[PDB]
Formats: structure tokens, sequence, C-alpha cells
């Protein structure tokens, strides 16, 4: 998954 | 003398069914779809046994101490069909017979019900 | 003086010394956790996954519970509006800029000086004044003026202009010299 | 995940 | 060297730099602004008036008598009484039976298993291999548990739903439900010999 807001 | 090994914890997902060992607890998630392990007096030193794709309904742990021996009075018993052991004092067994028969006033031979249904 | 991060690929939030001698877990499986604060008793963080708010006990973790519902869109980020002033010291920067040009940050030791984000700046006088990097520099005995102009450091700040701009005569310096 | 094992 | 205290017959008042001779320790108020200049506890008793009042052992450090208990037993609420800790109310201190002992702890555990070099720890007294099985949907895996080491494999070939596990010991044979078939069955541990239990009448077994 990715990881930014 | 009721305790809690894990609470208030995100441990636990959508957990199913447990089985103990010598002094570890596992148990599966059909929320996470994994098999965990962790201490069962304080749930602490946990870690994921096993992930799986689908989800872990039953577990059981395969060990003669899980399975400890005892003498059984059922053995003695001369209960036709199905002989259950009881927590009664005096004998520790019952004598029981399936759906459709009859317990007879000896109370260890059963006849078949011809009633109608 | 303890300091707390979480990791959101371990999900597990940690606590240690301001030196980061003592790695504990205060509370593991927190999911995918964004910032975090601390208040009072209790550690507050946001989760990306369930898109709740969690609190626990800022020691041991135990009396985890979410603080929300689930929210309809992701928070992030979160702070503590506090009403009484926390922890007021007097920094050393308010005195004369701390005697330096424009900018300067209270580090451990004194007033620290810094140069501002535009231009090819260098430190010089101590680290207390900053001058454009032209690839120059003066020995031990010229004191450097702003823009490059440096003269030898017994006139420095002896109460007349050196320089083409005063840089010298700055109160900055002079607020304490010798 | 619901309940009923079905 | 020249060292940055007060060597000697002073102490210092934490949080300050005020040194204070072994007479000024705890001579009346509060005079340290820290409030260290005195201790609560500071000399209750000249541990020399039957033991100090200590009920095990008495001992005076800068701030008057400290009673010492054994290993084992722990300081009342009143500071002069060293009482004994019920260990086994601490759950899972010892693993199987425990018996509370004047400032110390007794165990023991069922003939299945053996207590360790420490006596707290027992452990199953036959070797065997700890085997745990679980129930995915099309595949019974089984666990081989050995040396921290997990090895995974398939029981059996032809399942379809298995909700439900269990083992019989005297046979040896592993018993499961199938919630797509709908019936029970009973296959040895090696995977051979797989028979039909029950082959009618379950709908949803939940456990067995
Ligand atoms: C999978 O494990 C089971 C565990 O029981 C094995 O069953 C056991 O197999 C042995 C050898 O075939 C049986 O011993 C034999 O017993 C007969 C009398 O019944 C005797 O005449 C032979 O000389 C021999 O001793 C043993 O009884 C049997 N256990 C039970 C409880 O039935 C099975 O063989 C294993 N399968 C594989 C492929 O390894
Ligand atoms: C996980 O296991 C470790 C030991 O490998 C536990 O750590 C010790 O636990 C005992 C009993 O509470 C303490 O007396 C020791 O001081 C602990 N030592 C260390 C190295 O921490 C640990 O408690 C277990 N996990 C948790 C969270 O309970
Ligand atoms: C679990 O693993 C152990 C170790 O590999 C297995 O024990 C071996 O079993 C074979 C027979 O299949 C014996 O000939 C070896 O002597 C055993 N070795 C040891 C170290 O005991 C054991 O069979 C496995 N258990 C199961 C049920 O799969
Ligand atoms: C000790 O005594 C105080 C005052 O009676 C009481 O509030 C406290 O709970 C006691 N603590 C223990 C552990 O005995
Ligand atoms: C002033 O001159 C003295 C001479 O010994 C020292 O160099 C001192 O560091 C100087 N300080 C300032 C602020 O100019
Ligand atoms: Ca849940
Ligand atoms: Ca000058
Ligand atoms: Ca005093
Ligand atoms: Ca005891």
């Amino acid at each position: 998954x990715x990881n930014x807001x | 003398n009721r305790r809690q090994v894990i609470a208030s914890d995100l441990v636990l997902h959508h957990p199913h069914a447990l089985t103990l060992f010598e002094d570890f607890v596992y148990w599966t998630d059909r929320g996470t779809r994994q098999v965990m392990q962790a201490n069962k007096w304080h749930g602490g030193n946990q870690s994921v046994v096993m992930y799986s794709v689908h989800q872990p309904l039953g577990i059981t742990a395969i060990h003669p101490s899980r399975q400890p021996p005892s003498r059984n009075p059922c053995a003695s018993a001369s209960c036709s069909h199905l002989c259950l052991l009881s927590a009664q004092a005096p004998r520790h067994y019952s004598c029981a017979c399936p759906s459709g028969w009859n317990l007879s006033d000896d109370s260890v031979n059963c006849v078949r019900g011809d009633q109608p249904f | 003086d303890l300091l707390y991060w979480a990791d959101a690929s371990l999900q597990k939030i940690e606590r240690s010394t301001l030196t980061g001698t003592n790695r504990e877990v205060v509370v593991s499986t927190a999911f995918h956790s964004f910032g975090l604060t601390v208040y009072g008793q209790y550690i507050y963080w946001t989760d990306l996954y369930t898109r709740k708010i969690y609190r626990a006990n800022k020691y041991d973790g135990s009396d985890l519970v979410a603080m929300t519902t689930r929210l309809p869109t992701q928070p992030s980020g979160i702070s503590t509006v506090v009403k009484t002033q926390r922890q007021q010291c007097s920094n050393p920067c308010d005195q004369f800029n701390g005697g330096c040009s424009h900018i300067c940050a209270p580090g451990p030791n004194g007033a620290e000086c810094q140069c501002p984000h535009e231009g090819n700046w260098y430190l010089a006088n101590d680290n207390k004044y900053c001058v454009v990097d032209t690839g120059t520099r003066c020995n031990q005995l010229q004191f450097t003026c702003l823009n490059g102009h440096c003269i030898n450091q017994d006139w420095k700040c002896d109460n007349d202009n050196d320089c083409g701009d005063g840089s010298d005569e700055l109160p900055t310096v002079c607020a304490f010299h010798t | 995940x619901x309940l009923x094992x079905x | 060297t020249q060292p940055f205290h007060c060597p000697s017959t002073q102490w210092q008042c934490p949080g300050y730099s005020t040194c204070i001779n072994l007479s000024a320790l705890c001579d009346g108020v509060f005079d340290c602004p820290n409030g260290t200049d005195e201790s609560p506890l500071c000399n209750q008793d000249s541990c020399s008036h039957f033991n100090g009042g200590c009920t095990h052992q008495c001992m005076q450090g800068p701030f008057g008598a400290t009673c010492l208990c054994p290993l084992g037993y722990q300081l009342a609420n009143d500071t002069k009484t060293c009482e004994d800790i019920n260990e086994c109310d601490i759950p899972g201190f010892c693993s199987q039976h425990c018996v509370n002992m004047r400032g110390s702890f007794r165990c023991a555990c069922d003939p299945e298993y053996t207590l360790e070099s420490d006596g707290r720890t027992c452990k199953v007294t036959g070797s065997e291999n700890p085997l745990l099985v679980v129930a995915s949907r099309d595949k019974i895996i089984v666990d081989n548990i050995t040396a921290h080491t997990h090895n995974l494999y398939s029981l059996v070939q032809d399942v379809s739903f298995v909700v439900a596990l269990d083992f019989d010991s005297v046979t040896g044979r592993v018993f499961w439900s199938d919630l797509l078939q709908g019936k029970t069955w009973s296959v040895f541990q090696n995977g051979t010999d797989k028979r039909v239990v029950h082959d009618s009448g379950l709908s949803v077994t939940e456990m067995i």
C-alpha cells in the first residue's frame, strides 16, 4: 500500500 | 476467577477458535486471515504462526498432554447403545439411546419407539 | 522528557528517553498510524486504515479505546490545544537579535544563527554574520564586514565606521564587545 | 467478517 | 580534579549546591527550598530499640532507619513490618499447581509434565512432536512445531470446506467436518485410511 495521506 | 489474557488490544479482529499448549495459546482470526500465538497467562510474546489465503476456522493442538488419561467408568457399564459419562458421584455414567428409542425402566436397555411422528 | 514515535509499517508505537536509550513498545498493533500527540496520561494517534482516532495509556497502553467512530474521509494529523503556558524560558535571541545579522535560533549554548534560503551564503565571524560566498576568505586578523569587505579586527567596533555600510558598527556586535 | 460461518 | 561539590562530612540538597553537615540533616523545618533537607521517614527509629521496630532487619542511612525484608518478603503499608507475598496470586507465576509458603512458594504439575530447573515452568514429559492443525477452506494445514520452526503441509487431499477439527489420542485419528459436503470424516495423522463418520444429518457443524 501507499504511505501518503 | 475471571481474568483477561488479551483485552483492549488491536491484535484481535474477529477471532474464531483457540487451543492451548504448555504456557501458549493459539487462535485463528477470520478478519485478518492468520493464525496467532501468545502467552496463555498474560498475552505477551505474540507472533504470527501462519498466514492463510482463506479464513481459518478450526484449530487443534495434537499431543498426548492435551488428552490426559483417566479411569473409564463407562467401560464397566452394561448400557445398550449409548453409555454417556456423567458427573453424578455414585456411578459417573448414564445410559442413553438414540433418536426414536425408548428408555426402559431397567435404565440400561432401550427399545425402538414405534409411536408415530 | 520522553520521545514517542509511531511506525505505520511495523504497526506499533514506541517510546524512549530523549537520548534514545530505553526503547519500549507502549502499544503494539497500532495499525496505520499517522501523526501522534501526547497529553495528560494518554497518547492519541490517528489511523489511516480504520479512519479512527485512538488513545492508550502512555506507560503500558492498557486503556485502549477509540475516540471517534469511523470517520468518513481518512483523518490525518493531530495536535492538542492547551490554554496554560508551557515551560516558558528566556531565549537569547531577543537581546540584539542574539548578536547576529537577521536570523537566529536558540541552541543548546547561546544563540545559533543561519543565513536566508536564497543566496550562495556562508558563515563568518564565529558564524554570527552572513555573507555571500564569493570564493574568498580573510585570515585570522581581519574582521569581515557584510558583503565581503573585510578589515583588520582592531578597528572592529571601535565606535567609528570602517566599511561601506557601517556593518562593523552595528549594535549586534557592539552590544557585548571588549 | 460476518459471524455466520456460511 | 578540584571537585565541583562538597566532599567529607557534607551532604548536598538535590536541586541546589547547598552543602550541610552530618548534624544539619533533618535538623528541623524543611529549610532547603526543595524540601530534601528532611524526609518523611527521617530518624523514625534509631535501629536500636529492639531491632529498631523493623520485624526483620533495620539499617540507618543518611535519613534514619530503613527496614529490610529477605528476598521473597515485601514491606507492608506500615513500613516497619515485612510480610509474605502470595506468589500464587500472580497469574502464570507457577504454571500448573502453586502452594503459597512463608516467604516462599512450592510448585508441582501433573504426571504428563515435568518441572524444569527453575521451580516454576513445567514441560511435557513425553517427547512426541507438538502438532498444530488448522482448517483452511479447501485444505487442512498441519504445523509440525519444533525448535521455534513451523513446517506446513496438507493432511488430506479431497476436502471442500472444513470448519471443525478434533483428534482422538487412542487411535491417532483426526476428526473434521465438511460444510459443503455435509459429512464428518476421520483420517490418520499421515493422511491414510480416511473414513466417513457421519454421512447424513449434519447441516452446519460449528464445532466438534
Ligand atoms: C499411518 O499411521 C497409522 C498409525 O496407526 C499406521 O497404522 C498402523 O500401521 C501398522 C503397520 O501397518 C499396524 O501394525 C500392524 O498391525 C497388524 C495387526 O493389526 C500386525 O499384524 C502387523 O504385524 C503390524 O504390527 C498398526 O496396527 C497400525 N495402527 C493402527 C492403530 O491401526 C499406518 O500404517 C500409517 N500409514 C503409513 C502409510 O505409514
Ligand atoms: C516476552 O518475553 C520476554 C522474555 O523473553 C519477557 O521479558 C521478561 O519478562 C519477565 C516477566 O514479566 C520480566 O521479569 C523480565 O524483566 C522481562 N525481561 C525483559 C528482557 O524484558 C516479556 O515480558 C514478554 N513480553 C511481554 C510484553 O510480556
Ligand atoms: C515432525 O518432525 C519430526 C522431525 O523431522 C519428525 O520426526 C521424525 O519422524 C521420522 C518418521 O517419519 C523418524 O524416522 C525420525 O527419526 C524422526 N526424527 C525426529 C527428530 O524425531 C516427525 O515425524 C514430524 N511429525 C509429524 C507428525 O509430521
Ligand atoms: C495503605 O494505607 C492507605 C491509607 O489507609 C490506603 O489508602 C492505601 O490503599 C494502602 N495501600 C496498601 C497497598 O496497603
Ligand atoms: C574582545 O577582546 C578580547 C581581547 O583579549 C577578546 O578577544 C574577546 O573575545 C573580545 N570580545 C569581543 C566581544 O570583542
Ligand atoms: Ca471485532
Ligand atoms: Ca569600527
Ligand atoms: Ca531542615
Ligand atoms: Ca509466599
